């Protein structure tokens, strides 16, 4: 990160942190929250802070927050190079990546397909079996850390 | 006598493997369509909108009699 980026963080980071000792705790996080309409109990806010909470200490340091906060920017990065992926792939733009798109995308890619392996793509990435790939199930189907 | 064979085996996994694709599917939609505001980009958000209203104001006086 630069000096601005840290800045954003820390400021990001203030805004739950009015005491302005380094941490967040499951009261500051329950106030953010209240001042958003939703009404957390003590042992909801307990594993909000869970999620973040890396060292398992309680509460939510800075390192903590960013180490999440880089996390949440990196699924945001990889939504968009998903939808710009799907894009390319679906050169007709009907929305959906065909046998004919996807042999053409994996000869791309350095592949040697048979038409068997084309069908046994597609189906096994097919949701709603219309026999091609919506954008929906090529997001599954990138993301799939299987 | 009777158990199901490596054929019948498949076949309930492609229909349970299907029933978690449709989940999978519905989290994401409840994700981005949900009202319950995320409090990290709601801050985020919150930091990101006076940071540029500042940068604006900065701006309009470095522009205002040129
Ligand atoms: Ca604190
Ligand atoms: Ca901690
Ligand atoms: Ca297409
Ligand atoms: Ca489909």
């Amino acid at each position: 990160l630069t000096e601005e980026q840290i800045a954003e963080f820390k400021e990001a980071f203030s805004l739950f942190d009015k005491d302005g000792d380094g941490t967040i705790t499951t009261k500051e996080l329950g106030t953010v929250m209240r001042s958003l309409g939703q009404n957390p109990t003590e042992a909801e806010l307990q594993d909000m802070i869970n999620e973040v909470d890396a060292d398992g200490n309680g509460t939510i340091d800075f390192p903590e927050f960013l180490t999440m906060m880089a996390r949440k920017m990196k699924d945001t990065d990889s939504e968009e190079e998903i939808r710009e992926a799907f894009r390319v792939f679906d050169k007709d733009g009907n929305g959906y990546i065909s046998a004919a798109e996807l042999r053409h995308v994996m000869t791309n890619l350095g592949e040697k397909l048979t038409d068997e392996e084309v069908d046994e793509m597609i189906r096994e990435a097919d949701i709603d079996g219309d026999g091609q790939v919506n954008y929906e199930e090529f997001v599954q189907m990138m993301t799939a850390k299987a | 006598a009777f158990a199901l064979s490596k054929d019948k085996e498949e076949e309930i996994r492609k229909i349970l493997r299907n029933n978690l694709q449709k989940t999978r599917q519905r989290l994401r939609s409840y994700n981005r369509h949900t009202l319950v505001a995320d409090p990290y980009e709601e801050a985020w958000n919150q930091m990101l909108l006076r940071r540029q209203k500042a940068r604006q104001l900065e701006q309009k006086i470095n522009n205002y009699l040129t």
